[PDB]
Formats: structure tokens, C-alpha cells, sequence
């Protein structure tokens, strides 16, 4: 659950960058960006009490 | 919709494309970073392509595709030997100065300072020496004897109504200026853009020359623009800000790929600051040309007011014949013995009668 | 698969085999703190052995064995004197010079300052007065008079062209260059790099030549990483740079138990600075031998444009029998007395008829 928070949060950046994207070579890096469901595993696996 | 400019990549791996004053302006079209790490393109790079109104929210034009780089495709940015990468070697291929309404200037620097392209050259001289007259004069020669070559004309620190008279003289060829009126960090961001202008034509083989007025006030701002370094050099320098001048007027060389750049620029000496000595004595040791004007020599309103014994290159070998080589001893080894504005004056008479090349017959 | 370089070794106990580019690379080989303890190795240290492809998340290659160090086994380099503690003495073993090209310079040279092994030597010059072609001649004749020597060339600060033309010129010898476009963060690592290698290499016993262009811009590199020292000393310069460059002079030395560690150097003077002309003092008192240069010879194209009063060095009787002793303190007595541009062009004149022994008689 925590990491479809992190997956759903990755959807709101990708989805933004995607319209921002102008071309359609912005699959890997331009809609990819691990940072954010990353930091919230070890968010959950530490930051949980 | 078409739209062009020169490229400023910016540090966020997004660009613009600028117009000829050399900053930003409200007109610049938007270059995505994607589009960069395409075409392998690098500031300076010149680019041309459709480009679309902005839409709404948006601030500037963006580039729909790209067409040309440089006047050319942009396939061959991708592949080709980087600026840096280049063979710097000396200027092995020689050019003859000519202009119509001062020859004798033209054909004095042939016979004292003779120019070849990849040249780091530097005239040095006091206020009211003939300097501006005299880089006019070479800008004409150039534009009447190298017609292919991108001259590009460099006006920084100095003085507006210079700036309309090469204009209106340069007969079109690219002159970019920034008069004293303006603070030193537009004059710096200026003489950047065009030096890497100036790169990039040359790495597609280009041959470009710079016509530097100033670039003593170049290296002025340069010092201001320095923001500590701790220490400053005697006579008011800093000791890193000569670093980024030093840089700038060294990267002119002669590439055994094709193609180089050529930075006459002109230097002030005599002004009774240390300072203005020191960035001469700097810069020497850097250039491969030095042609001196003397003071007392424009004082006597003889033109051109050129320090003859001063003057020269290094490595003529590989820029004049024997003949010639032999012949430029022999006028040397004449002229040392005798004063600057007789040496001058007598030259000047000697060489009003004929052409060069008749006055050698 | 095999890997070579030479030995950095960085703060955290483990290093890295370099290329003659004297910095990082991507190339650059592994080496574990536990190799360096097992062989004894140091920076400067010359490294050969197989090595392996990185595994997963390696980022470098990793040598898997050491099978040589400085070109012998590693055995030796447990039981070894190290160089700090090798016994300086006085260089015991003159070193004759011929080069073909110009055998009047090597000629002119022994005449006033011979070379031995271990020889802290300079030749101090103003801008332009052979001081660069003075040391390809020197090198050009070391390649041919002491070809077993391992010979190193080292230009810091300089032309790169000028490197090019050695590089050439050199005909193989490891010729280690970093031009005046490098920063000093640049020169000072290759420079110390390099005397790091030579250093390992002459305790094992071996001859090595540094040809240092450009000492006093080393100097200068030096002074301007100097983060402050605070005080200023006369003329610009920092109180405790001139420290490494001191050292790094001072390690030139000849060794009582087997091979020799020889620099020869290029100095600035007459600049205009009193910076240079502090640097050239104060190396002047760690040095053994100096070769003055004039500019007005220069400037009368007279060449080598040597002084041959201010040229010499300390300890000559050690380098020349009393033949040659007498011979010289001869031709200094009748040469004391004269110009030195007619001094040098009578000397000049003298030796171009026959070889030096046969001027002698
Ligand atoms: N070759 C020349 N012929 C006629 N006038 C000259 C010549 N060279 C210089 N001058 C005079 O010198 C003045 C300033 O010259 P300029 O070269 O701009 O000074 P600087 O050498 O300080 O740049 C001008 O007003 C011009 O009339
Ligand atoms: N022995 C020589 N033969 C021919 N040219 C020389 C000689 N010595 C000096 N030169 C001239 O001097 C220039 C090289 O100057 P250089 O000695 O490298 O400067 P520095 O003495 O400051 O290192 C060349 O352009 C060359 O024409
Ligand atoms: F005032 Be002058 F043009 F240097
Ligand atoms: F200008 Be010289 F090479 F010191
Ligand atoms: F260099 Be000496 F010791 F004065
Ligand atoms: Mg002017
Ligand atoms: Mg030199």
C-alpha cells in the first residue's frame, strides 16, 4: 500500500511532464523519476512507528 | 512559422536563441533540452527551424523542429570532432592586406606583422595612435581580400558613434558592440556569446576572424567581474580574473582540421597605470602578433604611426616565401639603426611610390 | 588481460594506475590498500600486471595480480633504501653534450655550465631568447649523448604547439606537457605526479632527466593554489608556495648509492615583475649550475644568445678534468673582459671552425 502511494504519486509527476513532455521521447527519464515512491518505502520502513 | 538565432543553453539543459544584440530578449525561441541532446548542440551554435506562436501561458516561442545548425543539417552536430579537440598548430596559410583608401597602412603591416588565419594578433599602442583607424583599415582589407571568411566585428567598452561608423563601414559584416555606456557584465556576456559563436563556425572547419577593439577594457571587466581571488596583482589586477581573458584570445589557433580562428585585438599601453602594462605583458606572452603604434609618431600627423622595430610575428617562415622572408630581413636590418618617426616617414615615402612588390623591385 | 600505469595513491588507503595524461580517467586500474602493503608501493610508482573486467556496480578495472613494478620484480620493493633518505652528494659524473642540428649550442654549453648526474641546474632567460629551443637542443642531445637515461619532459603553462613540436621532436621520450589553457590545479598535479615517478624511479638506482619548461609558471600555479599564507611577500608572491617548488627543485640531486635524479629548468626574468625575479633568486640559491640568456643578443640574432659571464655553475672540478678546468678558466679570463654580444659572437666565430677539443689545440 505504501508503494502504490509512492506509484500514485509517480503518476502525478509522470502524467504532468508528459503534457509538459513536446515529444513523445520522454518515456524513460521525462516520465520516469524513482525519488518520490523511493523516498516513501524508506519513509514506511523507517519514518513508520 | 520560422524563426532563428544563436544558441544560450541554460543550467537547467533548456536554451534560447538569440538575435544579434547578444542578450536576452523577449523574441528568443525556446529550445527544449531534449532537442539539445538530439542535435548534440552547444552554446553558440547557430539554429534555425520553424517555430510556433507561443501557447497560452507561455512567455516565448518555442522551436517546432530544427532545421539548420550552423547553415547546416543538424546530422553532422551529432558527429564531429569537438572545438577543444582540435589540432592548434600555427597559422600555416598566409593573407595580403589590401585596402583602397589607405594602402600604405595595409602594405606596412604585410611587410612588419604579415597575417596568416589561426592568428592570436594584438596591436599595441597609447590613446590617439591610429589604433580604431587602424583595425577600420583591417576590417576593409579583410572584407576586400578574404570575402569568404565570417568576419566578425567585437566593439567592447567603447565608444557609441565608433560603433555606428564601423557599422555603417563594415559594409554587413557581423559587428557586435557594447559601448562603455553599458556596465561590464554585458560586455563580458557579449564577448562570450560571440566567442562561442565563433567556436562553434570553426568546429564545422569555418574560418572566422574576431576584430577586438579593447579587449584591455575586456579584461578590465573581466577583473571586476572577479568577485574575491583574495590577493590582487600589483597595479590594481586580480590573479585569476586574466584567466577567462587569457582563455578567450588563446583559443584563436590553426586547426590542421580545417577551419580556425583569428583574434586581432587591440591592446593600450603608456596610459600611466600599471595595470594597462601588465595585462600588455600578460597577453604577449600569449599572442603570436604584436604591432606596436607609437605616440609621437601620430603626434607628428604621419600615418600609420607604427612602431616599426617593435612590430613583428613569429614563425614568418610559414607565412612568407624565402624572397619575401629575406627581403623583410633586409628592411629590417635598414630600419633598426634609425628612429621611429624617421623610420616611419622615410618607409611611408619609400613605399608611396609603388606597390609592394614594385617598391621590392 | 593486462593493465600498466602508474601508481596514485589517494587519501582512503587505496589508488589508481594512471596513463601519461597524468590524471583521472575512466582507464585508470584498481589498486587495494592490501597490494600496496604486500609490494610497497607508492605514487609514482610504476605499475604492469593482469588485471580484471569490473564485476557489477565496479566502476574501474581491478588488478588482480602485480607481476612488475618500475619494470622489475616486487620483490625488491620490500627491501629497498627509500628516496628520502638516499645520500645527496655532488654530481660526480659529467655528461658531454653533442646535438648535430646545433653542436655549437651543447658546444657553448659545455664550455660554460657541464652537466653532470644529479645536476640542479637553470637557464634564466627573458621572453623569447632560445630559452625553449636551449632545452630541445639539450634534450635532443641527451637522446643521442645518454640515450640509456630515462629522459622526461615536462612543460607546464606553455605553448601547445610547443608541446606538439617536442612531442615530435622528442623522438619517444616520455614528454609530459600542460598547457597555459589548463588551470594550475592542472599543473601542479601532473607536475608533481611526475616527479613522484621520477623519484621512484632513481631509488632504483636509475638516471633520470627532467626538462622542466616553465618553472616559474609552475611557481606561479603554485602560488595561486596557495589557499593564503596571509602575508604578502614582495612582488606578489606567497610566503610558504614557493615551498613545494623548492622541494620539488631540491629533490635533483646526485645519489651515492646508484642512480641519479637531474632537472633542468627554464626560467623567466626581465618581465617586468619582481615577482619573477624573486622566484629566479630564490631559486638561484638551490641550484648548482645557471646559463645566463641576453635579450640584446637575441634581439641582434645572435644565438645561442647566451651570457656567458653571469653562465656557470658550482663544483665544475668535479665535471672536468684540469685540462678542461684550466682550459675554461681561461677562456672565462679572456672572455671576462668583452661585450656580450661580441663576446658571444667571438666565441661563435671560434668554435664554428672544428669541434670543441679541436678548438683547443
Ligand atoms: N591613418 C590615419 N589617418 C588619418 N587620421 C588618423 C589615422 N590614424 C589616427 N588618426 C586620427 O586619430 C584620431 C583617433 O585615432 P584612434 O585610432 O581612434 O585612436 P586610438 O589609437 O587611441 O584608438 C582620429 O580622430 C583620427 O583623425
Ligand atoms: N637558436 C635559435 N635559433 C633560431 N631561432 C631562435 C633561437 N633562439 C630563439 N629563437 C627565436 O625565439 C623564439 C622562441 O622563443 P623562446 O626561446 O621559446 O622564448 P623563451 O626564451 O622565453 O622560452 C622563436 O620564435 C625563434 O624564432
Ligand atoms: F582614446 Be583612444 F581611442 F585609445
Ligand atoms: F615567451 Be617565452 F617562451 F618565455
Ligand atoms: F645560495 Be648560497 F648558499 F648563498
Ligand atoms: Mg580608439
Ligand atoms: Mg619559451
Amino acid at each position: 500500500d505504501q508503494f502504490r502511494v509512492g506509484l500514485a504519486r509517480l503518476a502525478r509527476g509522470v502524467r504532468e511532464r508528459m503534457l509538459m513532455g513536446s515529444e513523445d521521447s520522454l518515456t524513460p527519464a521525462k516520465l520516469v523519476n524513482s525519488r518520490p515512491l523511493e523516498a516513501a518505502i524508506r519513509e514506511f520502513f523507517s519514518r513508520s512507528q | 512559422r520560422l524563426v532563428k538565432g544563436y544558441l544560450e543553453i541554460s543550467q537547467d539543459g533548456y536554451g534560447f536563441l538569440t538575435e544579434n544584440l547578444h542578450n536576452l530578449e523577449s523574441r528568443v525561441a525556446i529550445v527544449s533540452a531534449g532537442l539539445i541532446k538530439q542535435y548534440a548542440l552547444r552554446a553558440g551554435d547557430y539554429v534555425v527551424g520553424q517555430a510556433r506562436p507561443p501557447r497560452e501561458n507561455e512567455r516565448y516561442a518555442t522551436l517546432l523542429k530544427v532545421e539548420a545548425v550552423n547553415n547546416l543539417d543538424p546530422e553532422a552536430a551529432k558527429n564531429r570532432p569537438r572545438f577543444d579537440e582540435l589540432t592548434p598548430q600555427f597559422p600555416d596559410r598566409q593573407i595580403r592586406l589590401e585596402t583602397t583608401p589607405d594602402e600604405l597602412s595595409t602594405r606596412v603591416i604585410d611587410l612588419l606583422a604579415p597575417i596568416g588565419r589561426g592568428q592570436r594578433g594584438l596591436i599595441v599602442a597609447p590613446p590617439k595612435a591610429g589604433k580604431t583607424t587602424l583595425l577600420k583599415k583591417i576590417a576593409n582589407a579583410v572584407l576586400k581580400n578574404e570575402p569568404d571568411i565570417k568576419v566578425i566585428v567585437l566593439l567592447i567598452d567603447e565608444r557609441p558613434e565608433e560603433v555606428t561608423d564601423f557599422r555603417e563601414s563594415v559594409q554587413g559584416a557581423e559587428v557586435i558592440a557594447s559601448t562603455f555606456d553599458e556596465p561590464p557584465q554585458n560586455h563580458i556576456r557579449v564577448a562570450e556569446f560571440v566567442h562561442e559563436r565563433a567556436k562553434r563556425i570553426v568546429e564545422e572547419g569555418g574560418h572566422v576572424m574576431i576584430l577586438l577593439d579593447s579587449i584591455t577594457r575586456l579584461a578590465r571587466a573581466n577583473n571586476l567581474v572577479t568577485p574575491p581571488t583574495g590577493r590582487t596583482l600589483s597595479g590594481g589586477l586580480d590573479s585569476a580574473a586574466l584567466y577567462f581573458p587569457k582563455r578567450f584570445l588563446g583559443a584563436a589557433r590553426n586547426i590542421r582540421g580545417g577551419g580556425s580562428l583569428t583574434i586581432l585585438a587591440t591592446a593600450l599601453v603608456e596610459t600611466g597605470s600599471r595595470m594597462d602594462d601588465v595585462i600588455f605583458e600578460e597577453f604577449k606572452g600569449t599572442g603570436n602578433m604584436e604591432l606596436h603604434l607609437s605616440r609621437r609618431l601620430e603626434e607628428r600627423r604621419i600615418f600609420p604611426a607604427i612602431d616599426i622595430l617593435k612590430s613583428g610575428t613569429r614563425r614568418e617562415e610559414l607565412l612568407l616565401g624565402e624572397e619575401v622572408t629575406h627581403k623583410m630581413w633586409l628592411l629590417r636590418k635598414v630600419l633598426a639603426d634609425m628612429d621611429p618617426a624617421e623610420a616611419m616617414e622615410m618607409l611611408l615615402a619609400r613605399l608611396a611610390r609603388t606597390k609592394n612588390n614594385k617598391e621590392f623591385l
